[PDB]
Protein backbone atom coordinates (compact mmCIF):
# COMPACT_ATOMS: atom_id res chain seq x y z
CA UNK A 1 0.00 0.00 0.00
CA UNK A 2 1.80 3.00 -1.41
CA UNK A 3 0.74 6.68 -1.56
CA UNK A 4 2.86 9.92 -2.61
CA UNK A 5 4.35 12.01 0.15
CA UNK A 6 2.61 14.91 -0.38
CA UNK A 7 -0.59 16.85 -2.46
CA UNK A 8 -0.84 20.80 -2.85
CA UNK A 9 -3.39 23.30 -4.22
CA UNK A 10 -5.21 26.89 -3.62
CA UNK A 11 -8.76 26.77 -1.53
CA UNK A 12 -11.80 26.24 -4.02
CA UNK A 13 -9.63 23.43 -5.91
CA UNK A 14 -9.83 19.45 -6.25
CA UNK A 15 -7.08 17.15 -5.10
CA UNK A 16 -7.08 13.47 -5.80
CA UNK A 17 -4.57 11.06 -3.37
CA UNK A 18 -3.80 7.81 -4.99
CA UNK A 19 -3.30 4.34 -2.80
CA UNK A 20 -1.44 1.49 -4.75
CA UNK A 21 -1.85 -2.10 -3.90
CA UNK A 22 -1.78 -5.34 -4.60
CA UNK A 23 -4.19 -8.29 -5.71
CA UNK A 24 -4.04 -9.74 -2.26
CA UNK A 25 -5.34 -6.62 -0.37
CA UNK A 26 -7.04 -3.78 -2.41
CA UNK A 27 -7.65 -6.19 -5.20
CA UNK A 28 -9.71 -8.47 -2.93
CA UNK A 29 -11.25 -6.41 0.12
CA UNK A 30 -13.09 -2.97 0.81
CA UNK A 31 -11.30 0.23 1.35
CA UNK A 32 -11.16 2.55 3.82
CA UNK A 33 -10.08 6.39 4.04
CA UNK A 34 -9.08 8.09 7.10
CA UNK A 35 -8.59 11.98 7.69
CA UNK A 36 -5.93 12.50 10.99
CA UNK A 37 -5.53 16.48 11.59
CA UNK A 38 -2.19 17.29 13.64
CA UNK A 39 -2.41 15.46 17.13
CA UNK A 40 -5.71 13.71 16.46
CA UNK A 41 -6.65 10.12 15.85
CA UNK A 42 -7.41 9.25 12.55
CA UNK A 43 -11.02 9.54 11.57
CA UNK A 44 -13.02 7.59 8.99
CA UNK A 45 -13.82 9.91 5.47
CA UNK A 46 -14.85 6.51 3.62
CA UNK A 47 -15.63 2.61 3.55
CA UNK A 48 -16.46 0.38 1.49
CA UNK A 49 -14.40 2.23 -1.21
CA UNK A 50 -17.52 4.58 -1.80
CA UNK A 51 -19.20 5.50 1.36
CA UNK A 52 -19.39 8.36 3.26
CA UNK A 53 -20.45 7.71 7.07
CA UNK A 54 -22.51 10.79 8.75
CA UNK A 55 -20.98 14.02 9.14
CA UNK A 56 -18.53 13.72 5.97
CA UNK A 57 -19.67 16.30 3.49
CA UNK A 58 -19.92 15.56 -0.38
CA UNK A 59 -16.37 17.39 -0.99
CA UNK A 60 -15.01 13.91 0.02
CA UNK A 61 -15.21 10.87 -1.83
CA UNK A 62 -13.48 7.46 -2.44
CA UNK A 63 -13.90 4.85 -5.33
CA UNK A 64 -11.46 1.75 -6.13
CA UNK A 65 -10.14 0.19 -9.43
CA UNK A 66 -8.88 -3.18 -9.90
CA UNK A 67 -5.38 -2.56 -7.13
CA UNK A 68 -5.91 0.98 -6.36
CA UNK A 69 -7.96 3.31 -4.69
CA UNK A 70 -8.44 6.88 -5.02
CA UNK A 71 -9.56 9.93 -2.27
CA UNK A 72 -10.90 12.79 -4.07
CA UNK A 73 -11.26 16.17 -2.15
CA UNK A 74 -13.02 19.16 -4.05
CA UNK A 75 -13.58 22.36 -2.59
CA UNK A 76 -10.57 22.75 -0.96
CA UNK A 77 -11.08 24.51 2.76
CA UNK A 78 -8.33 25.74 4.87
CA UNK A 79 -9.68 23.32 7.43
CA UNK A 80 -8.67 20.23 5.27
CA UNK A 81 -4.66 20.44 6.35
CA UNK A 82 -3.93 16.73 7.47
CA UNK A 83 -2.62 13.40 6.96
CA UNK A 84 -5.09 10.95 4.84
CA UNK A 85 -4.43 7.52 5.23
CA UNK A 86 -6.19 4.80 3.12
CA UNK A 87 -6.70 1.33 5.13
CA UNK A 88 -7.51 -2.55 3.86
CA UNK A 89 -7.17 -5.69 4.62
CA UNK A 90 -4.36 -8.09 3.69
CA UNK A 91 -4.46 -11.79 2.58
CA UNK A 92 -4.91 -12.56 6.37
CA UNK A 93 -8.07 -10.49 7.33
CA UNK A 94 -6.33 -8.40 9.15
CA UNK A 95 -5.72 -4.25 8.48
CA UNK A 96 -3.24 -2.63 6.89
CA UNK A 97 -2.24 1.40 6.26
CA UNK A 98 -0.59 3.63 3.35
CA UNK A 99 2.23 5.56 4.30
CA UNK A 100 -0.36 8.64 4.58
CA UNK A 101 0.20 11.87 1.97
CA UNK A 102 -0.31 15.19 3.38
CA UNK A 103 -2.09 17.55 2.21
CA UNK A 104 -1.14 21.34 2.02
CA UNK A 105 -3.09 24.16 0.90
CA UNK A 106 -1.76 26.66 -1.35
CA UNK A 107 -2.21 30.41 -0.70
CA UNK A 108 -0.89 34.04 -1.18
CA UNK A 109 2.90 34.68 -0.46
CA UNK A 110 3.37 36.17 2.96
CA UNK A 111 6.30 37.59 4.95
CA UNK A 112 7.36 36.55 8.19
CA UNK A 113 7.08 39.12 11.40
CA UNK A 114 10.24 38.59 12.93
CA UNK A 115 10.73 38.70 17.15
CA UNK A 116 13.73 38.52 19.13
CA UNK A 117 14.11 37.34 22.78
CA UNK A 118 16.97 37.53 24.83
CA UNK A 119 17.26 34.95 27.92
CA UNK A 120 15.45 35.23 30.81
CA UNK A 121 17.27 36.58 34.25
CA UNK A 122 16.00 33.74 35.49
CA UNK A 123 17.55 31.26 33.03
CA UNK A 124 21.04 32.63 33.48
CA UNK A 125 20.65 32.53 37.20
CA UNK A 126 20.38 29.15 36.08
CA UNK A 127 23.24 29.04 34.04
CA UNK A 128 22.58 28.91 30.82
CA UNK A 129 20.93 31.29 27.55
CA UNK A 130 18.47 30.89 25.15
CA UNK A 131 17.93 33.33 23.02
CA UNK A 132 15.22 32.94 20.35
CA UNK A 133 14.26 34.22 17.03
CA UNK A 134 10.60 33.96 16.23
CA UNK A 135 9.37 34.02 12.06
CA UNK A 136 5.73 34.16 12.44
CA UNK A 137 2.82 33.59 10.00
CA UNK A 138 4.52 33.56 6.94
CA UNK A 139 3.70 31.53 3.70
CA UNK A 140 5.83 29.08 1.88
CA UNK A 141 7.54 27.14 4.24
CA UNK A 142 10.95 27.79 2.89
CA UNK A 143 12.93 30.68 5.50
CA UNK A 144 16.63 30.94 6.36
CA UNK A 145 17.51 32.38 9.57
CA UNK A 146 21.31 33.36 10.43
CA UNK A 147 22.55 33.99 13.80
CA UNK A 148 25.35 36.33 14.55
CA UNK A 149 26.99 37.19 17.70
CA UNK A 150 28.81 40.76 17.81
CA UNK A 151 29.17 39.86 13.68
CA UNK A 152 30.34 36.23 14.49
CA UNK A 153 28.52 34.20 12.61
CA UNK A 154 26.87 31.38 14.42
CA UNK A 155 27.41 27.80 13.19
CA UNK A 156 25.85 24.67 14.50
CA UNK A 157 24.58 26.01 17.96
CA UNK A 158 21.01 26.63 16.83
CA UNK A 159 17.86 24.76 16.27
CA UNK A 160 14.20 25.43 15.19
CA UNK A 161 11.21 23.85 14.49
CA UNK A 162 8.10 24.88 12.63
CA UNK A 163 4.53 24.72 13.30
CA UNK A 164 1.78 22.52 10.96
CA UNK A 165 0.22 24.87 8.44
CA UNK A 166 -2.30 26.97 10.38
CA UNK A 167 -5.61 25.79 9.86
CA UNK A 168 -7.42 29.01 9.97
CA UNK A 169 -4.76 30.95 7.30
CA UNK A 170 -2.76 28.53 6.07
CA UNK A 171 0.83 29.85 7.42
CA UNK A 172 3.65 28.59 8.99
CA UNK A 173 5.22 30.39 11.82
CA UNK A 174 9.22 29.28 12.65
CA UNK A 175 11.47 29.21 16.36
CA UNK A 176 14.92 29.65 16.33
CA UNK A 177 16.47 28.84 19.63
CA UNK A 178 20.71 29.73 19.77
CA UNK A 179 22.07 28.39 23.01
CA UNK A 180 25.18 29.57 24.86
CA UNK A 181 26.58 29.12 27.58
CA UNK A 182 25.94 32.36 30.85
CA UNK A 183 29.92 32.77 30.52
CA UNK A 184 29.29 32.65 26.91
CA UNK A 185 26.59 34.98 26.64
CA UNK A 186 27.91 37.79 28.84
CA UNK A 187 31.23 38.11 26.51
CA UNK A 188 29.56 39.64 24.05
CA UNK A 189 26.94 42.58 23.76
CA UNK A 190 25.13 41.96 20.29
CA UNK A 191 22.76 39.60 19.18
CA UNK A 192 21.15 39.19 16.00
CA UNK A 193 18.70 36.79 13.99
CA UNK A 194 18.69 37.84 10.25
CA UNK A 195 15.72 36.76 8.31
CA UNK A 196 15.70 35.50 4.35
CA UNK A 197 12.31 34.87 2.93
CA UNK A 198 10.62 34.92 -0.51
CA UNK A 199 8.30 37.56 0.94
CA UNK A 200 10.88 39.92 1.77
CA UNK A 201 12.41 42.36 -0.56
CA UNK A 202 15.88 42.00 1.49
CA UNK A 203 16.55 40.02 4.80
CA UNK A 204 15.45 41.34 7.76
CA UNK A 205 17.32 41.56 11.40
CA UNK A 206 16.40 42.20 14.59
CA UNK A 207 18.75 42.41 17.38
CA UNK A 208 19.18 43.78 20.93
CA UNK A 209 22.18 44.71 23.23
CA UNK A 210 22.68 42.85 26.32
CA UNK A 211 22.00 44.80 29.66
CA UNK A 212 18.85 46.67 28.11
CA UNK A 213 17.08 44.75 29.72
CA UNK B 1 -18.70 6.58 23.08
CA UNK B 2 -15.05 7.66 24.87
CA UNK B 3 -11.95 5.50 24.00
CA UNK B 4 -9.15 6.47 26.27
CA UNK B 5 -5.33 5.34 26.37
CA UNK B 6 -3.60 5.99 30.12
CA UNK B 7 0.04 3.58 31.14
CA UNK B 8 3.62 4.82 30.91
CA UNK B 9 4.96 7.08 28.63
CA UNK B 10 8.35 6.10 29.12
CA UNK B 11 9.33 2.20 28.81
CA UNK B 12 13.49 0.86 29.56
CA UNK B 13 14.87 -1.81 26.59
CA UNK B 14 13.98 -5.35 26.81
CA UNK B 15 11.21 -4.31 29.59
CA UNK B 16 7.52 -4.96 28.89
CA UNK B 17 5.01 -1.83 27.72
CA UNK B 18 1.44 -2.23 29.44
CA UNK B 19 -0.98 -0.07 28.45
CA UNK B 20 -4.93 0.34 29.44
CA UNK B 21 -7.84 1.42 26.93
CA UNK B 22 -11.10 2.36 29.23
CA UNK B 23 -14.18 2.32 27.60
CA UNK B 24 -16.81 4.80 28.27
CA UNK B 25 -20.26 5.04 27.34
CA UNK B 26 -20.16 1.59 25.95
CA UNK B 27 -19.77 -2.09 26.79
CA UNK B 28 -16.66 -4.11 26.08
CA UNK B 29 -18.97 -7.53 25.43
CA UNK B 30 -21.15 -5.81 22.82
CA UNK B 31 -18.12 -4.11 20.42
CA UNK B 32 -17.00 -6.33 17.78
CA UNK B 33 -13.65 -6.22 18.45
CA UNK B 34 -11.34 -4.07 20.56
CA UNK B 35 -7.75 -3.39 19.22
CA UNK B 36 -4.39 -1.61 19.08
CA UNK B 37 -2.77 0.27 16.46
CA UNK B 38 0.53 2.27 16.70
CA UNK B 39 2.32 5.43 15.04
CA UNK B 40 5.97 5.74 15.43
CA UNK B 41 6.49 9.47 15.31
CA UNK B 42 6.26 10.67 11.80
CA UNK B 43 5.27 7.52 10.14
CA UNK B 44 2.26 5.87 9.25
CA UNK B 45 -0.20 3.15 11.20
CA UNK B 46 0.79 0.12 11.88
CA UNK B 47 -1.72 -2.23 13.75
CA UNK B 48 -0.80 -4.93 16.09
CA UNK B 49 -3.80 -7.01 17.15
CA UNK B 50 -7.19 -7.50 18.01
CA UNK B 51 -9.83 -9.32 20.51
CA UNK B 52 -13.09 -9.92 19.19
CA UNK B 53 -16.54 -10.43 20.70
CA UNK B 54 -15.71 -14.16 21.51
CA UNK B 55 -13.06 -13.40 23.12
CA UNK B 56 -10.75 -14.52 19.83
CA UNK B 57 -7.40 -12.63 19.56
CA UNK B 58 -5.73 -11.96 15.99
CA UNK B 59 -2.08 -10.47 16.53
CA UNK B 60 0.23 -9.24 13.77
CA UNK B 61 2.48 -12.33 12.50
CA UNK B 62 5.61 -9.46 13.10
CA UNK B 63 4.55 -8.90 16.60
CA UNK B 64 2.87 -12.14 17.87
CA UNK B 65 5.44 -13.78 20.00
CA UNK B 66 5.24 -10.39 22.35
CA UNK B 67 1.65 -8.86 22.34
CA UNK B 68 -1.12 -10.44 25.05
CA UNK B 69 -4.62 -8.42 24.58
CA UNK B 70 -7.09 -8.93 27.16
CA UNK B 71 -10.39 -7.37 28.26
CA UNK B 72 -11.41 -6.50 31.78
CA UNK B 73 -15.20 -6.63 32.25
CA UNK B 74 -15.07 -5.28 35.17
CA UNK B 75 -13.84 -2.21 35.01
CA UNK B 76 -14.70 -2.15 31.26
CA UNK B 77 -11.13 -2.00 29.56
CA UNK B 78 -9.03 -3.58 27.58
CA UNK B 79 -5.58 -3.96 27.91
CA UNK B 80 -2.41 -4.13 25.45
CA UNK B 81 1.18 -5.91 26.90
CA UNK B 82 4.28 -5.77 24.64
CA UNK B 83 7.44 -7.56 26.05
CA UNK B 84 11.23 -7.08 25.46
CA UNK B 85 10.36 -3.78 24.00
CA UNK B 86 13.21 -2.03 21.83
CA UNK B 87 13.73 1.54 20.50
CA UNK B 88 11.99 0.26 17.59
CA UNK B 89 8.37 0.37 20.02
CA UNK B 90 8.54 4.17 20.28
CA UNK B 91 5.20 5.13 19.27
CA UNK B 92 1.85 6.64 19.92
CA UNK B 93 -0.42 4.07 20.67
CA UNK B 94 -3.92 4.04 19.70
CA UNK B 95 -6.74 2.00 21.38
CA UNK B 96 -9.73 1.18 19.24
CA UNK B 97 -12.94 -0.40 18.86
CA UNK B 98 -16.03 -1.01 16.57
CA UNK B 99 -19.34 -0.44 18.29
CA UNK B 100 -19.05 0.97 10.21
CA UNK B 101 -17.60 3.93 11.80
CA UNK B 102 -14.69 2.62 14.65
CA UNK B 103 -13.73 4.96 17.79
CA UNK B 104 -10.18 5.77 18.54
CA UNK B 105 -8.80 7.12 21.69
CA UNK B 106 -6.95 10.25 21.50
CA UNK B 107 -3.23 7.72 21.89
CA UNK B 108 -0.68 7.93 24.31
CA UNK B 109 3.34 8.30 23.25
CA UNK B 110 5.29 5.59 24.51
CA UNK B 111 9.21 6.03 24.56
CA UNK B 112 11.46 3.36 24.85
CA UNK B 113 14.74 4.53 26.39
CA UNK B 114 17.52 3.77 29.05
CA UNK B 115 17.45 7.72 29.53
CA UNK B 116 15.08 8.97 32.84
CA UNK B 117 12.01 11.08 33.16
CA UNK B 118 13.16 15.00 33.67
CA UNK B 119 10.58 17.30 33.93
CA UNK B 120 10.67 20.63 32.00
CA UNK B 121 11.77 24.21 33.81
CA UNK B 122 10.02 27.07 32.14
CA UNK B 123 11.23 30.24 31.37
CA UNK B 124 9.16 33.55 29.91
CA UNK B 125 9.87 34.91 26.45
CA UNK B 126 8.70 38.34 27.75
CA UNK B 127 7.02 40.99 25.30
CA UNK B 128 8.96 43.97 26.13
CA UNK B 129 0.94 47.31 17.26
CA UNK B 130 1.58 43.99 17.49
CA UNK B 131 3.18 42.36 20.38
CA UNK B 132 4.60 38.56 20.11
CA UNK B 133 4.94 37.05 23.84
CA UNK B 134 5.42 32.90 25.01
CA UNK B 135 6.98 30.65 26.92
CA UNK B 136 10.17 28.21 26.79
CA UNK B 137 9.56 24.63 28.28
CA UNK B 138 13.29 23.26 28.59
CA UNK B 139 14.86 20.47 29.44
CA UNK B 140 12.42 17.74 29.71
CA UNK B 141 12.34 13.86 29.00
CA UNK B 142 10.33 11.99 27.40
CA UNK B 143 7.70 13.70 25.32
CA UNK B 144 4.94 15.10 25.18
CA UNK B 145 4.09 18.39 27.46
CA UNK B 146 0.84 20.23 26.76
CA UNK B 147 0.93 23.85 26.39
CA UNK B 148 -2.47 26.19 27.02
CA UNK B 149 -3.02 30.00 27.66
CA UNK B 150 -4.83 31.24 30.18
CA UNK B 151 -6.20 28.37 31.38
CA UNK B 152 -7.41 27.89 27.79
CA UNK B 153 -9.02 31.07 27.12
CA UNK B 154 -7.03 31.80 24.79
CA UNK B 155 -6.44 30.09 21.61
CA UNK B 156 -6.20 32.77 19.20
CA UNK B 157 -3.07 33.56 17.22
CA UNK B 158 -1.55 30.85 19.50
CA UNK B 159 1.39 28.22 18.47
CA UNK B 160 3.64 26.15 19.72
CA UNK B 161 6.25 24.69 18.23
CA UNK B 162 7.42 20.66 17.74
CA UNK B 163 9.48 20.01 20.63
CA UNK B 164 13.40 19.79 19.93
CA UNK B 165 15.67 16.84 20.43
CA UNK B 166 18.86 18.46 22.04
CA UNK B 167 22.60 17.58 21.83
CA UNK B 168 22.22 16.63 25.67
CA UNK B 169 19.22 14.16 24.98
CA UNK B 170 16.46 16.52 26.49
CA UNK B 171 13.63 18.05 24.64
CA UNK B 172 12.90 21.87 24.55
CA UNK B 173 9.56 23.15 23.26
CA UNK B 174 8.46 27.13 22.61
CA UNK B 175 4.96 28.48 22.93
CA UNK B 176 3.95 32.19 21.40
CA UNK B 177 1.31 33.84 21.30
CA UNK B 178 0.79 37.43 19.15
CA UNK B 179 -1.50 39.74 21.24
CA UNK B 180 -2.07 43.81 20.77
CA UNK B 181 0.72 45.57 22.41
CA UNK B 182 -1.72 47.90 23.88
CA UNK B 183 -3.46 44.99 26.13
CA UNK B 184 0.32 44.34 27.92
CA UNK B 185 -0.51 46.70 30.64
CA UNK B 186 -4.09 45.54 31.52
CA UNK B 187 -3.75 41.60 30.48
CA UNK B 188 -2.61 38.64 32.08
CA UNK B 189 -0.70 36.32 30.03
CA UNK B 190 -0.35 33.06 31.64
CA UNK B 191 1.13 29.60 29.66
CA UNK B 192 0.09 26.47 31.80
CA UNK B 193 2.77 23.48 31.29
CA UNK B 194 1.72 20.06 31.65
CA UNK B 195 4.57 17.36 31.90
CA UNK B 196 2.59 13.68 32.92
CA UNK B 197 5.51 11.86 32.86
CA UNK B 198 6.99 13.50 35.38
CA UNK B 199 3.85 15.00 37.42
CA UNK B 200 5.16 18.15 36.87
CA UNK B 201 2.35 21.35 35.94
CA UNK B 202 3.39 24.84 35.92
CA UNK B 203 1.53 27.97 35.30
CA UNK B 204 3.93 30.79 34.64
CA UNK B 205 2.89 34.75 34.13
CA UNK B 206 4.98 36.22 31.38
CA UNK B 207 5.44 39.57 32.43
CA UNK B 208 6.61 42.95 29.74
CA UNK B 209 9.90 43.70 30.96
CA UNK B 210 11.47 46.70 31.79
CA UNK B 211 13.58 47.46 28.56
Amino acid sequence: LTQPPSVSAAPGQKVTISCSGSSSNIGNNYVRWYQQLPGTAPKLLIYDNNKRPSGIPDRFSGSKSGTSATLGITGLQTGDEADYYCGTWDSSLNPVFGGGTKLEIKRTVAAPSVFIFPPSDEQLKSGTASVVCLLNNFYPREAKVQWKVDNALQSGNSQESVTEQDSKDSTYSLSSTLTLSKADYEKHKVYACEVTHQGLSSPVTKSFNRGEC
Amino acid sequence: VQLQESGPGLVKPSETLSLTCAVSGYSISSGYYWGWIRQPPGKGLEWIGSIYHSGSTYYNPSLKSRVTISVDTSKNQFSLKLSSVTAADTAVYYCAGLTNDANWGQGTLTTVSSASTKGPSVFPLAPSGTAALGCLVKDYFPEPVTVSWNSGALTSGVHTFPAVLQSSGLYSLSSVVTVPSSSLGTQTYICNVNHKPSNTKVDKKVEPKSC
